[PDB]
């Protein structure tokens, strides 16, 4: 039998979480770049 | 005076039994408000496909062959007063436009404020009456040229 039983946060190798967390890493830069523009445009909106 | 310079020009909106605004034609631009509310006359001005604004609170488009007509030149050049209007004179004291009491009711939410030679300078939107004289929310255009807003308190549309 197995000595150690698998863990969600090991199982999954490196280079996986590598992938997973650039791809979520760059959903969540494109949501920061729409909060950005957004924030800009309310600056617009003050200034006008 | 302005009466007949702004006709054939001032289209008005209506409300499928009256009229509730008025529309500019306006550097080729079909501009009308958004809370005005209905559907507008003619048939050349009124089958454009409109994009609206809701920061200004209004709604432009394009003429497609009445360009040769749609002669409203907007102009931010203006000095502080004296500036003619559908109904009477408008004055611009301490940068803000000022009318006398009473006029302007429903029906009249869209019509220009022109100048001295014929152009455009305001879109009127919305008032309010307080102060030593009542006030006007209206669209215009500030000294660089860029579409400003200046409304008052409680301007709600009259």
């Amino acid at each position: 039998p197995h000595k150690v039983d698998q863990e969600f946060q090991a199982a999954v190798s490196k280079t996986s979480w590598n992938w997973l967390l650039a791809l979520f890493g760059g959903a969540s830069s494109l949501i920061v770049v729409g909060l950005i523009v957004l924030v800009c445009s309310s600056m617009l909106i003050n200034t006008r | 005076m302005c009466m007949k310079l702004e006709s054939d020009k001032t289209f008005p909106i209506m409300l499928n039994g009256q009229v509730n605004g008025y529309a500019c034609v306006v550097g080729g631009r079909l501009m009308k408000p958004l809370h005005v509310e209905g559907k507008i006359d003619n048939e050349q001005l009124a089958a454009v496909k409109l994009k609206k604004a809701s920061m200004y609170d209004l709604e432009y488009g394009d003429v497609p062959q009445n360009m040769k007509s749609d002669t409203l030149q907007y102009t931010s050049d203006k000095p502080p007063g004296f500036y003619n209007w559908h109904h009477g004179a408008v004055q611009y004291e301490n940068g803000r436009f000022t009318v006398p009491r009473g006029v302007g009711g429903k029906g009249d939410s869209g019509r220009p404020i022109l100048d001295n030679r014929g152009r455009v300078v305001a879109i009127v939107l919305g008032g309010a009456n307080e102060g030593t004289r009542t006030a006007l929310s209206v669209v215009t255009w500030n000294q660089k040229g860029v579409t400003i807003k200046d409304t008052p308190e409680g301007s709600e549309p009259w």
